[PDB]
């Protein structure tokens, strides 16, 4: 089961699947929210050379996309134009309904030649590539993105801490 | 095509109050109503809105917590239930109907007369009347102090002197007690031979006092 | 002694009921896709912000196994499925009064 | 959210004079806008909606134009019934009413200055209030400062302005200074300074305590 | 507001008509002919009120369509069924309570 | 949230979200069904000149599609083939799975040259463009559509 | 009224729509599972000539795709490359996200000319065409598939 966080009065704990607590009250589906959090903001140095190390190309694995409703302002964002020595495009075109990251204070352009072994590019650490309300495991050409991860939490009704 | 609000209301801090907006002369359910409040000396401010059907309810960011709006199509009446009242919420509340759009937009052609709600919460007490002695044409007046709540009516000689009389609007004080001042201008020679008595009629406190103004040295 | 986490969370999000007005929802006169988002800031709390970053990093492990198993290119039902499991665990079976699994208080 | 602003607050005008009020919204609300009319003690009345079309039963002289951010309410001829506060509401964003435009008529009159000491019965209660009276002065703009022993007093003064009188068309203003019994006895001289357009030199009326 | 008291609606119903042998993909019906016809009449309230709700439903639906990133949203109906169940039994159900639907 | 009407007996009333009525019964998912209603019932003019004025082109807004199970027979329907002086197509091609309106008595075909100030065409009044069980805010080329809006109601079918 | 089987005592009992059984317990969504079953289990002829006769071309019917979580190892699987006398392609290309069958012991490849009067190719008996966790009613070009049917069960 995918982990699900719960919020308590000025305290946050995690809800186990097996344990059944009747104290928790879910009045409506609006309470549930998906929040993306960028990996850049927590605990890593933001620089172009280190970003290339984390990304890598792999084949035989189909891409998967998951939507995230909530997101965080990104200080650094990456736009990729990458081709091969023959001029072919390493990254696939962005599908319909997918847009660049909404909030980016600085967008670093990267245009360079690379070997590109494999059809799609995946993250070595496993961090998702943020997009506009869609998290994807593969990079898309000419689309501003951020490195981030998604969480699922339950929001309390009595007081509004989020949204 | 006329909307009727509640006449008068009075409350306490955090108290609960209901305002009823009556509607007649035209189809109610077809249109969507809304509440608009006007603070004294301040511009209009939107309170809450409800759709013509009643499924969708709309509230302002400040008003969403403590206010609740409801309407009944059968009775053609709009009820705004007010909870956790504050001093900032003291305003005349207006209810209106859609000008053009049918249950889509919030335009308002026709407004109700408005309902007065006062959350000041102060013990009702009689006003203290202080006369203002003239000087030296001569000006004299009476000062109303520490009265709650509104209104306060000022008349001279039981209405015998209606002319050259200026009743100034009420002013709120730091203590939360209103104060009013009324003056009159009369010839200097007529001051000695005539007597001027100001009448203050306060219904809630049941305080009616006639204070004559005499100038002495 | 642990300032690796950022206690200030400045978040971009969408607006559910935020705007109660009815003359702008029409897409023709509506705002652009870039401008629909609303901003908010959470501050002066160390626990709530850092714990949020802690859960998603751990959630990523279990989430990856789900995306690989499903053939859907885009799965929007992950959050909605959780709401179904919430109700199924309590009221799915026979609910016994004064029982541990059943939520009923007389 | 979005809050529109009004350039004129109080506009002086006369019968049969062209009046133009400018209401500019911060964002682009396109063509969705309305103007309202509120008389003293009376419910607001809809003047115009959508900035193009006029409500039925509204006089034809009233008109409006402008698109997007800019809006202008224009009255070709002003009438005695037309004196009321005007607000502009835009339906694009959260409902927001303007600051309002009050319309008045503007000769020049000289303010009469009258200062009254606190009454003797008022002293027994322990509170002293000094009242400075301004009567029969238009235009409306005026400024009243309190000077006690040639010292400016700020925050302790309360003022009120009456409505224009129908007959003589003259406003009246009263300023009241409230102080404790002890503070009143310490200072011997209390003065009221009045500044108005009609008076070339601001006139000051002062009295001595216990005199 | 002009209303049509007669409602002639075309729709498909899974449960209502199960004929058989039409499910086979080779011999199945044409795209134009799968729909069935129905007529609603002799009612002043139900027919006109339905048109009133849809005009107003567009307001809340538009904000939902803008919020969701899916090009095609089929989950609107499923979400309401969850909210209905969550409002009653989501929390602890107290016997003889206003929110709880339990009657001895 | 999204308004949801309930029908007790042969009358439609709406229940506010905050209130909770236990007498309301939802037996299965089949009770809930989404019904689109065409603008023809609302007394608006169906003439071609008025319909083209209501539609307008806008950019920067992504298209959105919503499904409706039930729909109403339309007397007037519109099919659009519109090009510019340079021959470019203002409207996009119909996506896979989308088809024209099933029941139309009259299909108006309007082919003329005009400028498009936007990438997609949206309805100014906000009415959805009907299709085959898919409602979209943008017009698609060469696909018959009707002007309508969608509602969601609860039906107490079995008792 | 899609059929839903339940296994309680390891014997199939029938759940009628009107009936309500409180003893059955649904703890989580993981309990529900969709299992495809191939026609090979039903004793149908597994040779290519019989399979191509069951398939036929039809127009006016849009394709539909349904997902199945579980599937069965197939001894025989079929891949179709079929064109017309003019060289046009009889079947459409496989859509994105759809892949060949993971487990096939024998993959029969038929490349030949055929009449192909129709937009899509459908099964006469009504059996679905197995795909990687996606069942489709129409055949896709150059994609290994199996003939099977789908069921929905509750797992205790
Ligand atoms: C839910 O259902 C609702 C009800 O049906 C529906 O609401 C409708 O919304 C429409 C939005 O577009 C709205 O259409 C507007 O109508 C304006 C009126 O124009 C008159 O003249 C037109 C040209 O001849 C006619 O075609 C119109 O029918 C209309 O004619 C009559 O007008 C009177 C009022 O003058 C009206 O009486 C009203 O009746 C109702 C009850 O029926 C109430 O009793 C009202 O109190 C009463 O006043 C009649 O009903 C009406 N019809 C008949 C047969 O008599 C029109 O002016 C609007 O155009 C402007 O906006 C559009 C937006 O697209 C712009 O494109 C356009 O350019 C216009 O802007 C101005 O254009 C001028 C051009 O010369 C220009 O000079 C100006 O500068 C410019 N203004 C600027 C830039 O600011 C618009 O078409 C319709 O009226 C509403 N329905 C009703 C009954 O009012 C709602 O949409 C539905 N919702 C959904 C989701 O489906
Ligand atoms: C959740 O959040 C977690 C925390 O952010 C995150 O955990 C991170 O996982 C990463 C896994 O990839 C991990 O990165 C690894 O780090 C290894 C350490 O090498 C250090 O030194 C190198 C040489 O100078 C540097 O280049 C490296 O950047 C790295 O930098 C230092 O790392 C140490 C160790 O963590 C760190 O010290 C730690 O500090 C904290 C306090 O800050 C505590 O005190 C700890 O006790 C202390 O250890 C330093 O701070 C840090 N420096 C600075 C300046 O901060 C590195 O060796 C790894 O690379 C190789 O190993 C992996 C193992 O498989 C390979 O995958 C990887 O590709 C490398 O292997 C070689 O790669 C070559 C290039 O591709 C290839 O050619 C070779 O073939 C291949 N080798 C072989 C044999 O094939 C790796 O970079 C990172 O450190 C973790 N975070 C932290 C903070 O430590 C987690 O991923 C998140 N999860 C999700 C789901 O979001
Ligand atoms: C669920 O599981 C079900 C059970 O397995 C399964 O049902 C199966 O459905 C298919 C449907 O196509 C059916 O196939 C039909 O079989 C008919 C029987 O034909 C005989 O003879 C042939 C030739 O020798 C044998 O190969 C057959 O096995 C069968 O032998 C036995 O016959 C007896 C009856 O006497 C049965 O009881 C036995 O079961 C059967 N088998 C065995 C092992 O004993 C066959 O006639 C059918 O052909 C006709 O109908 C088709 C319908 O589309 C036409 O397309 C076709 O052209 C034929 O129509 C006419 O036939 C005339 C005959 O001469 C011709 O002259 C005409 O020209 C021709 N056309 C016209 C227009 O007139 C058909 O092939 C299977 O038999 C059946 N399974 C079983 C076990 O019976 C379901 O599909 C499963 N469903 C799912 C979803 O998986
Ligand atoms: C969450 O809790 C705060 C504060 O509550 C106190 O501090 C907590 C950490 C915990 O120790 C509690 O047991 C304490 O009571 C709430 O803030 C107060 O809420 C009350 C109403 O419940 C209100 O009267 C006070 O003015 C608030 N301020 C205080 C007491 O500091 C808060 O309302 C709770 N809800 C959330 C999630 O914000
Ligand atoms: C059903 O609706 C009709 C409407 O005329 C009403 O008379 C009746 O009381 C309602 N209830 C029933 C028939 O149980
Ligand atoms: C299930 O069936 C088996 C068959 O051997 C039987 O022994 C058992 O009692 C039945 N019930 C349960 C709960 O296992």
């Amino acid at each position: 089961s995918i982990p699900l966080g719960v919020i308590h009065n000025s305290t946050l704990q995690v809800s186990d699947v097996d344990k059944l607590v009747c104290r928790d009250k879910l009045s409506s589906t609006n309470q549930l929210r998906s929040v993306g959090l960028n990996l850049e903001g927590n605990g890593v140095a933001t620089d172009v050379p280190s970003a290339t190390k984390r990304w890598g190309f792999r084949s035989g694995v189909p891409p998967k996309v998951v939507n995230y409703e909530a997101g965080e302002w990104a200080e650094n964002c990456y736009n990729l134009e990458i081709k091969k020595p023959d001029g072919s495009e390493c990254l696939p075109a962005a599908p319909d309904g997918i847009r660049g990251f909404p909030r980016c204070r600085y967008v670093h352009k990267v245009s360079g030649t690379g070997p590109c072994a494999g059809d799609f590019a995946f993250h070595k650490e496993g961090a998702f590539f943020l997009y506009d309300r869609l998290a994807s495991t593969v990079i898309y050409r000419g689309t501003t993105f951020a490195e981030g991860v998604v969480a699922f939490l339950i929001l309390p009704q009595a007081k509004k801490d989020f949204f | 095509v006329q909307l009727v609000q509640s006449g008068v209301t009075l409350v306490q801090p955090g108290g609960s109050l209901r305002v009823s907006c009556a509607a007649s002369g035209f189809t109610f359910s077809s249109y969507a109503m809304s509440w608009v409040r006007q603070a004294p000396g301040k511009g209009l401010e939107w309170v809450s809105a409800i759709s013509g059907l009643g499924g969708s309810t709309y509230y302002a960011d400040s008003v969403k917590g403590r206010f609740t709006i409801s309407r009944d199509n059968s009775k053609n009446t709009l009820y705004l239930q007010m909870n956790s009242l504050r001093a900032e919420d003291t305003a005349v509340y207006y209810c209106a109907k859609d000008h053009r759009v049918w249950a889509a937009g919030y335009h308002f052609d026709y407004w109700g007369q408005g309902a007065l709600v006062t959350v000041s919460s102060a013990s009702t007490k009689g006003p203290s009347v202080f006369p203002l002695a003239p000087s030296s044409t001569a000006a004299l007046g009476c000062l109303v102090k520490d009265y709650f709540p509104e209104p306060v009516t000022v008349s001279w000689n039981s209405g015998a002197l209606t002319s050259g009389v200026h009743t100034f609007p009420a002013v709120l004080q730091s203590s939360g007690l209103y104060s009013l001042s009324s003056v009159v201008t009369v010839p200097s020679s007529s001051l000695g031979t005539q007597t001027y008595i100001c009448n203050v009629n306060h219904k809630p406190s049941n305080t009616k006092v006639d204070k004559k103004v005499e100038p002495k040295s | 002694a642990q300032p690796k986490c950022n206690p200030n969370l400045h978040y971009w999000t969408t607006q559910d009921e935020g705007a109660a007005i009815g003359l702008a929802w029409i897409p023709y006169f509506g705002p652009a896709a870039e401008g629909i988002y609303i901003e908010g800031l959470m501050h002066n709390q160390d626990g709530l912000i850092c714990g949020l970053r802690q859960l998603a990093n751990e959630t990523t492990q279990a989430l990856q196994l789900f995306l690989r198993a499903t053939t859907e290119l885009r799965t929007f039902s992950i959050l909605n499925r959780k709401a179904i499991d919430f109700l199924l665990q309590r009221w799915g079976g026979t609910c016994h009064i004064l029982g541990p699994d059943c939520c009923i208080e007389p | 959210d979005i809050v529109l602003t009004q350039s004129p607050s109080t506009l002086s005008a006369s019968v049969g004079d062209r009046v133009t009020i400018t209401c500019r919204a911060s964002q682009s609300i396109s063509s969705w806008l309305a103007w309202y009319q509120q008389k003293p003690g009376e419910a607001p009345k809809l003047l115009i909606s959508d900035a193009s079309s006029l409500e039925s039963g509204v006089p034809s002289r009233f008109s409006g134009s402008g698109s997007g951010t800019e809006f202008t309410l224009t009255i070709s001829s002003l009438q005695p019934d037309d004196f009321a506060t005007y607000y502009c509401q835009q339906y694009y964003s959260s409902p927001t009413f303007g600051g309002g435009t009050k319309v008045e008529i503007k000769t020049v009159a000289a303010p009469s200055v009258f200062i009254f000491p606190p009454s003797d019965e008022q002293l027994k209660s322990g509170t002293a209030s000094v009242v400075c009276l301004l009567n029969n002065f238009y235009p409306r703009e005026a400024k009243v400062q309190w000077k006690v022993d040639n010292a400016l007093q700020s925050g302790n003064s309360q003022e009120s302005v009456t409505e224009q009188d129908s007959k003589d068309s003259t406003y009246s203003l009263s300023s009241t200074l409230t102080l404790s019994k002890a503070d009143y006895e310490k200072h011997k001289v209390y003065a009221c300074e009045v500044t108005h357009q009609g008076l070339s030199s601001p006139v000051t009326k002062s009295f001595n305590r216990g005199e």
